[PDB]
């Protein structure tokens, strides 16, 4: 009787699980074609051990990326109502996007954003990378043994601020709680009088007759949409604080990544290299 | 030609092509129609919006026919078949309804404009980048280096047309990253320094142009025993042989 | 699950009865409501094809009553192609069905696109000889359509014995149109901020001489 409520409800959530596929699609697949780093690796010094997808490992993860997996009732909320669907691209496939952005970024520059995946020397590369915050390239070469040292070791101490620092990861860490904060506050809803006398549908059915049980079954199903209203607003607004992030996501993604940028203090805090 | 300059190839590429440039942009103006004149799905962004308002009043409109628990949907039918009294309790209970419909609505538009304050926010910004000026971040205005772009209206939106510059047969060479004349190095001004195997040439880094290695082109720093891949080469000097000449 | 001498009742989360002991013995038996999903119908274009295929969501196909169990469900009227092609109707989970070649809906793995290496050596590099101008499209909406609803005619259809009650429930109209009134005015400043961004209007020459560029 209460019209086409659900139909809304039901269209809402569904536009919102499209709108998440588009987002992890949009970051992500801006590279039309998968790539792979010879196995051979001669980059001039720069020892790139621990990006690098390791094959010697189940998935496809480099050591990074197995860290940060670790940095970070599961089914009672299935039953009443509720439901979890699964993404469109997996965890393997994600992982594998990112290797090719890794292997292409590596051996082609930035041409393999324009068009065609150029090849170039990285020791090659890095002097047309000074170039372009102002010093030579005399800088690079004439001091090429020290600054692979000083790459090499900084990727040294980024474990470390990853290895035991578990606070690092606390962007993320809050969106997941955050939402596993709603169902439950969700899910506790099921258990109010809301003005009723009980608060089970099956009680209330077994305990009195047919014409008096309208007018207590009303009282829950107005508290209940009103509970289920709320939740929905909340993901409808939520969701919209995310579209903001993926979209500067993917501004970095095209700009930090597939080339050098110039914004002062947006990849990075000086002058941007890679 | 100072559009070109603007994404690192000199002038020279443009006047040398020029008819053939012309060709390949009138041409490609020709497509441009066809993508559009049978193909629907192009414009698939604005008739995405147009439906979704329209589905909201009709969701909305139709919310005008539930008895939300009352006894009729009409407030003339329940107005003129029960006295003053009584006719309250069922009134109230279609008020309570449809203000529940009404704000739901409200809610929604509150939100849904608010995405589109945010696309507009990014049309402005490629208005004043990408068409009043040339813009240098990356796929932004385009998919490779930017040219110019056009402006073309639309009901309810607006429709650009990024020209674009983007290579093509790409030919591989061997490089060194210096080359050694007398102990000390030497380095492209602007350029690699390339060799097709025989003799060693430098170019710009996006169209296949040697040059011989001249002392203007190049620019000096210390020896020749810190770089590595130096290799050992001549370097040519165009202030001796008038000097000779005489 | 053990119980001391004096429980039943297992709500064991939140207020679900959970497992529960039993009359006329003494058993500690358990409760798991019966399987659940939503149905869903993956289709091609209704000229094209009328066979559609039928994913059950999240059930082992042991208790659906030529069947696929995916990580997303219980795919029935596809046949799983070992081949790997584009997504054209994304399923889950990485499946991604697709009416091809007699002619039916297949169900396979996605592909994320084509796969090369690169000639990375020390001493190479990769010059282009040529260019390709090309001209590319971005459709952005700009604004929506401006409307507005007076409240107390939807709701109220012009009953006095109805406006006098929607009184009572204070200013709720008022909030109702200065919203929607607040809308609008964003709206005319949306289509007044892209496009009058130059002050004052040009005109092309009658004559055109922009040296070979058809701007027909
Ligand atoms: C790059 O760094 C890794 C360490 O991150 C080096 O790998 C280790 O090398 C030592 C000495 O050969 C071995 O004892 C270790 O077992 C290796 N494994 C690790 C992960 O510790 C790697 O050799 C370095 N490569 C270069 C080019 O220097
Ligand atoms: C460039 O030429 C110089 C001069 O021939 C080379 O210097 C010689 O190096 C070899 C060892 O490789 C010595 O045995 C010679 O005695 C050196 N000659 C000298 C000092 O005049 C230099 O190695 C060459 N470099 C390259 C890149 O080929
Ligand atoms: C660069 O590409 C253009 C367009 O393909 C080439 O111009 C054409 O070249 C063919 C011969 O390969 C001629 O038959 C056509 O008449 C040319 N005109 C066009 C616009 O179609 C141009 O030759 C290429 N240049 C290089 C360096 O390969
Ligand atoms: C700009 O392009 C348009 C469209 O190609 C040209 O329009 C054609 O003009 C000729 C007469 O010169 C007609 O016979 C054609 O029917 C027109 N359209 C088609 C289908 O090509 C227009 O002339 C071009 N302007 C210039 C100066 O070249
Ligand atoms: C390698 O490079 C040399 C560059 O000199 C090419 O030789 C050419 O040299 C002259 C132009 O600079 C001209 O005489 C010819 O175009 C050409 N050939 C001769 C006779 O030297 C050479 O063709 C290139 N190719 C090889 C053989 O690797
Ligand atoms: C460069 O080498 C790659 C890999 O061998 C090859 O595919 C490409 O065609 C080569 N380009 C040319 C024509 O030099
Ligand atoms: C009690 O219940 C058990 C199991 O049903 C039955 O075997 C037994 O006879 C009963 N005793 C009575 C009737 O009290
Ligand atoms: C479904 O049920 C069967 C029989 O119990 C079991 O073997 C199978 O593992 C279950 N799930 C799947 C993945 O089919
Ligand atoms: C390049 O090739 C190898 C390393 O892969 C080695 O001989 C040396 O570093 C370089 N040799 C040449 C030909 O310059
Ligand atoms: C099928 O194709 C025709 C012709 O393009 C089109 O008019 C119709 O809407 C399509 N129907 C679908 C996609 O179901
Ligand atoms: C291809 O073979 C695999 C087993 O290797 C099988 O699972 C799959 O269904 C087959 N697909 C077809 C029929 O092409």
């Amino acid at each position: 009787q209460y019209g086409s409520f659900c139909t809304q409800l039901n269209r809402a959530l569904t536009g919102i699980a499209v709108e998440q596929d588009k987002n992890t699609q949009e970051v992500f697949a801006q590279v039309k074609q998968i790539y792979k780093t010879p196995p051979i690796k001669d980059f001039g010094g720069f020892n790139f051990s621990q990006i690098l997808p390791d094959p010697s490992k189940p998935s496809k993860r480099s050591f990074i990326e197995d860290l940060l997996f670790n940095k970070v009732l599961i089914c009672a909320q299935k039953f009443n109502g509720l439901n979890v669907l699964p993404p469109l691209l997996t965890d393997e496939m994600i992982a594998q996007y990112t290797s090719a952005l890794l292997a292409g970024t590596i051996t082609s520059g930035w041409t393999f954003g324009a068009g065609a995946a150029l090849q170039i020397p990285f020791a090659m590369q890095m002097a047309y990378r000074f170039n372009g915050i102002g010093v030579t390239q005399n800088v690079l070469y004439e001091n090429q043994k020290l600054i692979a040292n000083q790459f090499n070791s900084a990727i040294g101490k980024i474990q470390d601020s990853l290895s035991s620092t578990a606070s690092a990861l606390g962007k993320l860490q809050d969106v997941v709680n955050q939402n596993a904060q709603a169902l439950n506050t969700l899910v506790k809803q099921l258990s109010s009088n809301f003005g009723a006398i009980s608060s089970v549908l099956n009680d209330i059915l077994a305990r009195l007759d047919k014409v008096e049980a309208e007018v207590q079954i009303d009282r829950l199903i107005t508290g209940r949409l009103q509970s289920l209203q709320t939740y929905v607003t909340q993901q409808l607004i939520r969701a919209a604080e995310i579209r903001a992030s993926a979209n500067l996501a993917a501004t970095k993604m095209s700009e930090c990544v597939l080339g050098q940028s110039k914004r002062v203090d947006f990849c990075g805090k000086g002058y941007h290299l890679m | 030609a100072y559009r070109f300059n603007g994404i690192g190839v000199t002038q020279n590429v443009l006047y040398e092509n020029q008819k053939l440039i012309a060709n390949q942009f009138n041409s490609a103006i020709g497509k441009i129609q066809d993508s559009l004149s049978s193909t629907a799905s192009a414009l698939g962004k604005l008739q995405d919006v147009v439906n979704q308002n329209a589905q909201a009043l009709n969701t909305l409109v139709k919310q005008l026919s539930s008895n939300f628990g009352a006894i009729s949907s009409v407030l003339n039918d329940i107005l003129a078949r029960l006295d003053k009294v009584e006719a309250e309790v069922q009134i109230d209970r279609l008020i309570t309804g449809r203000l529940q419909s009404l704000q739901t609505y409200v809610t929604q538009q509150l939100i849904r404009a608010a995405e589109i304050r945010a696309s507009a926010n990014l049309a402005a910004t490629k208005m004043s980048e990408c068409v009043l000026g040339q813009s240098k971040r990356v796929d932004f205005c385009g998919k490779g280096y930017h040219l110019m772009s056009f402006p073309q209206s639309a009901p309810h939106g607006v429709v650009f047309l990024h020209v674009t510059y983007v290579p093509a047969q790409e030919k591989n060479f061997t490089t060194a990253p210096a080359i050694c004349h007398d102990g000390k190095a030497h380095f492209p001004r602007e350029g690699v320094f390339v060799s097709n195997g025989t003799h060693w040439f430098v170019t710009q880094r996006n169209f296949y142009e040697p040059q011989i290695i001249t002392t203007h082109n190049t620019f000096v720093s210390g020896n020749c025993d810190v770089v590595i891949g130096i290799v050992n080469n001549t370097v040519y000097d165009p202030l001796q042989p008038e000097l000779d000449s005489f | 699950k053990k119980f001391l001498p004096f429980q039943q009742f297992g709500r064991d989360i939140d207020d679900t009865t959970d497992a529960v002991r039993d009359p006329q013995t003494l058993e500690i038996l358990d409760i798991t409501p019966c399987s659940f999903g939503g149905v869903s119908v993956i289709t091609p274009g209704t000229n094209t094809s009328n066979q559609v295929a039928v994913l059950y969501q999240g059930v082992n196909c042991t208790e659906v009553p030529n069947v696929f169990q995916t990580r997303a469900g219980c795919l029935i009227g596809a046949e799983h192609v070992n081949n790997s092609y584009e997504c054209d109707i994304p399923i889950g989970a990485g499946i991604c069905a697709s009416y091809q070649t007699s002619q039916s809906i297949i169900a396979y793995t996605m592909s994320l696109g084509a796969e090369n290496s690169v000639a990375y050596s020390n001493n190479s590099i990769a010059i282009p000889i040529n260019f390709t101008i090309s001209v590319t499209t971005e459709i952005l909406p700009v604004s929506m359509t401006k409307t507005s609803v007076d409240c107390t005619m939807y709701i109220c259809g012009d009953s006095t014995e109805c406006s006098n009650l929607l009184l009572q429930y204070g200013s709720f109209c008022t909030q109702l149109n200065r919203a929607l009134t607040g809308i609008a005015v964003e709206q005319d400043k949306n289509t007044q901020e892209v496009f009058a961004q130059v002050k004052q209007i040009y005109k092309t020459p009658p004559i055109k001489d922009f040296g070979g560029f058809n701007f027909s």
